[PDB]
């Protein structure tokens, strides 16, 4: 299978620098060009770079010119993108897409996306979350409140992935600069409380990391 | 082994010129060239160096970009062509064969010579002094003729060398004659240049 | 020019890639040669011209010179075979096959099926090609030039160079050099055809620096990387330091060099010690198309050359590092098998 | 990058040991070859010394080389000094591109006995009085060896500017110089003293001159 | 540059029609040899990356449904879905890949008509360790209903309020394709020690009384 698998996402204050990485897996890397491209919070994708196959040629925008670089490493399979002077409205979800090269063109569609590692920008130093359990008979709702933390994202799970059918997770809501979300399970009402659940909570940017069970 | 220098006179500051160096009998692709150079006076100076065939080449920064080495392996001679010359540069340059393993010459040229003077050629102007000499003051290009009563008097002619004070030449010609001889006798000194083509007789009178 | 053999003013013996050059003859069996061949020279056989592996050939008798019936013949680079014709009167040809890839850019009205995979203007972005080439390689293209200037000049102040930019027919050749030194090279080709303007841009890849060769130089950070390194600044003045590289292989894609923070002796590459043995190294391996590249990084000196196809002799040549008193050895040892 | 300290200038008797330095300022010697030319003037230079101590085929071994880590100098040894030693000797050592060279030892050859200078003075003339112009005459001759070392002197006071010293050159069997001192016509008058000293191996011969002379 | 004008910006259908996804490009797209649209429609499923669809405007990718046949040549393009289903309610991308830079579209969200469906509101108390802190919040979960107009009001002690309330919508489901929807009744921990009734009363079309679930200490 295709697989390419980003990394990179964190907090910047406006003016720093921030290098995100792309493993490319399971094809010929240096057959097929490579590019970047970010979605805005608002959902609105715009190119940010796209890579040569051997990197002798690069192209951006007029927007984030001088300011990111493109970079990839075919020894390792890699793809990179070095951002620079930062502003807030380079805050969004960065995606590495590989082109197409049936026919041998430097500007074609993404054949395969990757999962997208999405960066911030903002003066507020990371704060981590504050995880708040929420227990409540017929096919029983489960619940479970994440308050207070910075930034976007946070990554939660139910039984380290085990849960999955009638799951919900709401989204996260802006609290005078800071978020919150929730999330909520359902299950059978006899599973629980004999069997137990727990809330698995992660923020990336401050390597937080809290197993609340309810 | 024989290295033939050719070139080389009079020249004013700005010319150029390009000294030949031309090789004999020994493998010329094989062997390191260089130019060395002497000023009246003064220790030996190196000037350029040149590799088996020019794939390095070295000036000391004195010459930068004024001089260019070059060597030419189908006529098997050396050359310096250099550019906007000065002063400094009045020295008298040799070529030599070198073993960049050794790092020394072996072999030498003979050495061709090089004037860079601004000066004009002008004639002379005489002073009697009082043994009696006379003095030429200012006078170029070098040689000029002294004799005394056009050649009448054989002992005691001692003329000093020539110095360069500020561009030209200068010397004094003395002759130690008997206390009897003088101030009885009319004592002429004769002076001629032959390069300006003039003859200047003056006394010798207190 | 081209190669040449003469018979009127011995064996002529003759094996290369040929890019559509002419090979020259002065006057022979098997009948009319450069349409009959002596392929199996034991059978003594004749084998026509037109039943041999070569893509584009063009065969040329001259008779207008009033002291010789010269024969003549152009290769095009396009051979998917090795093949080997033969003709005495002793002349005998084998024509080697171009490792290197090919890039045809065919941007003309005549359809040139000779070889099947083409590039044409629908690669084009906007009229611009971006074209990357590999350490040696052949770009090719077919139409009319502006004013005829193409692919010698560049833009970003750094001018791309080529081994040969060989201009026969209506078609431009360019010939990757085995190892440019630069950073960022490029060349403008701006070629018109149907009333637009292409504009092809080429650029090399990102080289492979693997320099089977010797790193005297006291310096980590370095634009070309060595197959062996080392520092000469601490060695005995009477330690004398041998790097040995020896290589055995049927083909060669190979780049031998050294960086050397001295002085090099002889004037290396092109003179080598055999093992005052200095001998000329293309003589030595007697290979024409060897390709010679040179480099300094600051006080650094770096010469290399790169060797590409078979070799005839085992051969083995030394050259020399000299720092102060100190001294380094190196040896090249290329195996014929 | 370093600078190699030759001294000015030997006499020797036919038949001595005479030892030339070449003193390098900064670095180990011992990793720079030196090479010892000999430049007899009139002449192209030859190759005496190279390597340090190996010399060339044609160089008797009366000429030897030897390196002294402790003086940081090369020395050049010529054994019974015969008479067309008399010539200037030099060092070379390269390093990277860089060819440096030594200050050039004149070794002289005494097949004459010592000489002092005899020394003779010259006042201005009167025709260059009239162009307000002055210029004193020091006449240097019959001395042997040219170790010498000229002084102009204006009442006790070493003038400095406006003097000019040729070398010692050959006319005599032994050897000859001049020096010139350029004056104004007021400024000659002005001073009642002037005086020429040569150091002479030690001796500083001297003679003098005065504006009050005899006249008509 | 060039504009990807993509409407229409919304869009709500039933299960098992056809709908005409539109896209219109400021300049052409068709090259005169090449006889072929440089135009890529991408489905951007929520909560998951872009995905290609078709490439050259009508040729479509490996593994793409037959349903999914593009359309359109030089400025205008449309795309359309044979049968629809219950899996694919991505929001599609019009991109065009003609000259740089490559701009993307505004996207067409697929809302979907759903069989009227019924809200399951459920009330959690505050945690004893979220009291330690010194806050105190309460959350209403509505879930699976259809359609997502609703409205959550916040009871306390009867009268209402409306102070520092969060409201969290999500989007569609694959399986059961329904919306959710949660609240937090934001308190200081001294204002909750006062009361005990605490109600949340949710509005929704298949009921006329307001689905009310409370909790009393
Ligand atoms: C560069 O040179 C290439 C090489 O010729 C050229 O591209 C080629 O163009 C020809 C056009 O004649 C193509 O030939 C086609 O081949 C297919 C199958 O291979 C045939 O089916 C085609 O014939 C159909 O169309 C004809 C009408 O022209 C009908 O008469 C016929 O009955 C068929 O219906 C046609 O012959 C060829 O495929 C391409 N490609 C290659 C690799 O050859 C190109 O035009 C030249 N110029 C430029 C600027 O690139
Ligand atoms: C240069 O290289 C390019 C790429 O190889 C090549 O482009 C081709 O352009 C031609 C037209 O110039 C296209 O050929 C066909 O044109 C006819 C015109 O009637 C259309 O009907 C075709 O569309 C059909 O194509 C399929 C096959 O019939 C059908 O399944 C489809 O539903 C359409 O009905 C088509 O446009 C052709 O599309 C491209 N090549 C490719 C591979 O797409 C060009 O010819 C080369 N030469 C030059 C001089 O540029």
């Amino acid at each position: 299978e295709v697989m390419l698998v980003e990394s990179g996402g964190d907090l910047v204050k406006p003016g720093g620098s921030l290098k995100v990485s792309c493993a490319a897996s399971g094809f010929t890397f240096s057959n097929y060009a490579m590019s970047w491209v970010r979605q805005t919070p608002e959902k609105r994708l715009e190119w940010v770079a796209t890579i040569s196959s051997g990197a002798s040629y690069t192209h951006y925008p007029d927007s984030v010119k001088g300011r990111f670089t493109i970079s990839r490493d075919n020894a390792k399979n890699t793809l990179y993108l070095q951002m620079s002077s930062l502003r807030s409205e380079d805050t969004a979800m960065y995606y590495c897409g590989r082109q197409v090269n049936r026919h041998d063109r430097a500007l074609d569609a993404m054949d395969y996306w990757g999962q997208g590692t999405s960066v911030t920008v903002s003066p507020a130093k990371t704060t981590p979350p504050s995880v708040y359990p929420l227990a409540p008979n017929s096919m029983v709702t489960l619940g479970c409140l994440v308050k207070g933390y910075f930034p976007e994202p946070v990554t939660v799970t139910w039984n380290s992935g085990s849960l999955s059918s009638g799951v919900h997770t709401f989204p996260a809501v802006l609290q005078s600069d800071l978020y919150t979300l929730s999330s909520s399970v359902t299950v059978p009402s006899s599973t629980w409380p004999s069997e137990t659940v727990t809330c698995n909570v992660a923020h990336p940017a401050s390597s937080t990391k809290v197993d609340k069970k309810i | 082994v024989q290295l033939v220098e050719s070139g080389g006179g009079l020249l004013q500051p700005g010319r150029s010129l390009k000294l030949s160096c031309v090789a004999s009998g020994f493998t010329f692709n094989n062997y390191w060239m260089s130019w060395i150079r002497q000023a009246p006076g003064k220790g030996l100076e190196w000037i350029a160096s040149i590799s088996n065939i020019g794939g390095t080449i070295y000036y000391p920064d004195s010459v930068k970009g004024r001089f260019t080495i070059s060597r030419d392996s189908a006529q098997n001679t050396l050359y310096l062509q250099m550019n906007s010359l000065r002063s400094e540069d009045t020295a008298t340059y040799y070529c030599t064969r070198d073993l960049r393993m050794s790092d020394y010459f072996d072999y030498w040229g003979q050495g061709v010579m090089v004037t860079v003077s601004s000066a004009e050629t002008t004639a002379p102007s005489v002073y009697p002094l009082a043994t009696l000499g006379c003095l030429v003051k200012g006078y170029f290009p070098e040689p000029v003729t002294v004799t005394w009563n056009s050649g009448a008097l054989s002992s005691g002619v001692h003329t000093f060398p020539a110095v360069l004070q500020s561009g030209l030449y200068t010397l004094t010609s003395s002759v130690t004659v008997p206390s009897s001889t003088w101030p009885s006798q009319t004592v002429t000194c004769n002076v001629a240049h032959p390069a300006s083509s003039t003859k200047v007789d003056k006394k010798i009178v207190p | 020019i081209g190669y040449k053999c003469n018979f009127s003013n011995i064996f002529c013996t003759i094996h290369s890639y040929f890019i559509y050059d002419k090979i020259r003859l002065i006057i022979i069996l098997p009948e009319k040669c450069f349409q009959k061949v002596y392929t199996d020279y034991e059978n003594r056989v004749e084998t026509d011209i037109s039943e041999l592996g070569l893509i584009e050939y063009e065969i040329e008798e001259n008779d207008t010179n009033p002291n010789y019936n010269e024969r003549t013949i152009t290769i095009s680079p396009f051979s998917p075979k090795d093949i080997e014709f033969f003709c005495f009167c002793m002349v005998h040809v084998r024509v080697l096959k171009y490792p290197h890839n090919i890039l045809f850019t065919n941007l003309t009205n005549d359809l040139f099926t000779y070889l099947p995979k083409t590039y044409n203007e629908s690669n084009f972005v906007s009229n611009v090609l971006e074209v990357e080439l590999n350490d040696g390689e052949l770009f090719v293209l077919a139409c009319e030039l502006i004013n005829k200037k193409c692919f010698q000049e560049g833009k970003e102040k750094a001018l791309y160079k080529s081994n040969k930019i060989i201009y026969h027919k209506n078609l431009t050749i360019f010939k990757a050099p085995f190892y440019v030194t630069s950073k960022d090279v490029n060349t403008e080709c701006t070629c018109k055809f149907k009333n637009n303007n292409y504009k092809i841009v080429l650029k090399p890849k990102y080289e492979k620096k693997v320099i089977h060769g010797c790193n005297f130089s006291s310096n980590v950070s370095s634009k070309h990387t060595f197959t062996d390194s080392l520092d000469i600044s601490l060695v005995d003045d009477s330690a004398h330091i041998s790097c040995n590289v020896h290589l055995s292989e049927p083909k060669y894609n190979h780049l031998v060099g050294l960086n050397c923070p001295g002085d090099i002796i002889p004037d290396c590459f092109f003179q080598v010690y055999q093992p005052s043995n200095i001998v000329y190294l293309d003589s030595q391996i007697n290979i024409g198309d060897i390709e010679y590249y040179e480099d300094a990084e600051g006080d650094d000196k770096i010469k290399l050359f790169g060797i590409v196809g078979s070799i005839p002799k085992t051969t083995s040549f030394t050259c020399i590092c000299k720092k102060d008193k100190k001294s380094a050895y190196m040896t090249v040892t290329i195996d014929s098998a | 990058q370093f600078v190699l300290s030759q001294p000015n200038s030997v006499s020797t008797n036919l038949g001595s040991t005479v030892k030339l330095s070449c003193k390098r300022s900064t670095g180990n010697i011992g990793s720079n070859y030196v090479s010892w030319y000999q430049h007899h003037e009139g002449r192209s230079p030859t190759t005496m010394i190279y390597r340090d101590d190996q010399r060339p085929d044609g160089v008797p071994d009366r000429f030897s080389g030897s390196i002294d880590r402790s003086s940081n100098s090369a020395l050049l040894t010529i054994d019974n000094v015969q008479t067309e030693d008399e010539a200037a000797y030099f060092c070379h050592s390269y390093s990277t591109g860089m060819y440096i060279f030594g200050g050039g030892t004149k070794l002289t050859v005494l097949g004459q006995p010592k000489s002092t200078p005899t020394l003779t003075m010259f006042p201005p003339s009167p025709e260059e009085l009239q162009e307000n112009k002055a210029t004193l005459v020091c006449l240097i001759s019959n001395f042997s060896p040219s170790g010498v070392t000229v002084a102009w002197k204006a009442n006790g006071t070493p003038i400095t500017q406006g003097v000019d010293t040729s070398n010692p050159t050959k006319e005599d069997n032994k050897y000859m110089a001049s020096s010139f001192l350029h004056l104004t016509s007021d400024q000659w008058r002005s001073h009642n003293s002037f005086t020429c000293q040569v150091t002479h191996e030690g001796n500083t011969v001297e003679k003098t001159v005065s504006p009050t002379e005899c006249v008509a | 540059d060039i504009v990807m004008s993509q409407s229409p910006s919304s869009l709500a259908v039933s299960v098992g029609e056809k709908v005409t996804m539109s896209c219109k490009s400021s300049q052409s797209l068709f090259y005169s040899s090449n006889q072929k649209n440089y135009l890529a429609w991408y489905q951007q499923k929520p909560g998951q990356s872009p995905k290609l669809l078709i490439y050259w405007a009508s040729t479509r990718e490996s593994g793409v449904p037959d349903r999914f046949t593009g359309s359109g040549s030089g400025t205008d393009f449309t795309l359309t879905i044979s049968s629809v289903k219950a899996e694919d309610l991505a929001v599609y991308y019009c991109q065009q890949y003609y000259s740089y830079p490559p701009t993307f579209g505004g996207g067409t969200k697929l809302e979907i008509k759903r069989a009227d469906a019924a809200p399951t509101v459920s009330i959690f108390p505050p945690s004893s360790e979220q009291l330690t802190s010194g806050g105190a919040s309460v959350v209403c979960f509505l879930n699976n209903f259809y359609p997502k107009d609703i409205n959550v009001k916040w009871k306390i002690d009867g009268s209402e309020r409306q102070n520092g309330v969060l409201n969290s919508w999500t989007d569609q489901d694959s399986k059961d394709s329904t919306y959710s929807m949660s609240s937090t009744l934001t308190l200081t921990k001294d204002e909750y020690e006062r009361h005990n009734s605490y109600t949340c009363e949710a509005t929704h079309k298949t009921s006329t009384s307001p689905i009310v679930k409370s909790f009393n200490r």
